[PDB]
C-alpha cells in the first residue's frame, strides 16, 4: 500500500495547498490594510 | 515669533510653533504647559473643516501627555474629550486609550505591551509617543 499511501500524501498535499493560498490571501489583507491605513 | 506672527494677525504659523514648543517641553518634564498647549490648539482646530481630520491627533497627544499625571485625571480627560468632541471617539486612539488604562487598572502590563506592539505593527511608532509609553510603563 506504499503507493497508496503516497497518494493519500497527494491529497494531503493538495490540502496544504489549499493552506498556503489561505495563509498568503491572510497576508495580502494585513498588506491592503497597512497600506490603506498608511494614505491617510 | 510666535508673539510677533500672533500680532500680525497670521494665524496658522503662531499654532506650529506653539506645538513644537509644548512637545519639546512634554520631552522636559513640564506636563501642563503641554497639555494647555495641545488642547488649545485643538479647540482652535475644531472648527476647520481641514484640519478637523487631524485634531483627533492633537486631542489624543494631549490625552497622552495627561496620561503621567495620574490614571483617574486620564480617564477623566478621556471623558471629556469623547463628549467634547463625538467624533473623536470613533477612532481607534480611544479604543487604545481604554485598553491600555484597562492593562494598568490590573497591572497588566503583559496587555499593555501586546496592545502597543500589535499597533506599532500596524502603524510604526514615533520616538516622542515611544518614550512617553515606555516611561508610563515603568509605573
Amino acid at each position: 500500500m506504499a503507493e497508496d499511501a503516497d497518494m493519500r500524501n497527494e491529497l494531503e498535499e493538495m490540502q496544504r495547498r489549499a493552506d498556503q493560498l489561505a495563509d498568503e490571501s491572510l497576508e495580502s489583507t494585513r498588506r491592503m490594510l497597512q497600506l490603506v491605513e498608511e494614505s491617510k | 515669533s510666535a508673539d510677533y506672527y500672533k500680532g500680525e494677525e497670521s494665524n496658522s504659523s503662531a499654532n506650529k510653533c506653539l506645538l513644537k514648543v509644548a512637545g519639546y517641553a512634554a520631552q522636559l518634564e513640564q506636563y501642563q504647559k503641554a497639555i494647555d498647549i495641545y488642547e488649545q490648539v485643538g479647540t482652535s482646530a475644531m472648527d476647520s473643516p481641514l484640519l478637523k481630520y487631524s485634531a483627533k491627533d492633537y486631542f489624543f497627544k494631549a490625552a497622552l501627555c495627561h496620561f503621567c499625571i495620574d490614571m483617574l485625571n486620564a480617564k477623566l480627560a478621556v471623558q471629556k474629550y469623547e463628549e467634547l468632541f463625538p467624533a473623536f471617539s470613533d477612532s481607534r486612539e480611544c479604543k487604545l486609550m481604554k485598553k491600555l488604562l484597562e492593562a494598568h487598572e490590573e497591572q497588566n502590563v503583559d496587555s499593555y505591551t501586546e496592545s502597543v506592539k500589535e499597533y506599532d505593527s500596524i502603524s510604526r511608532l514615533d520616538q516622542w509617543l515611544t518614550t512617553m509609553l515606555l516611561r508610563i510603563k515603568k509605573t
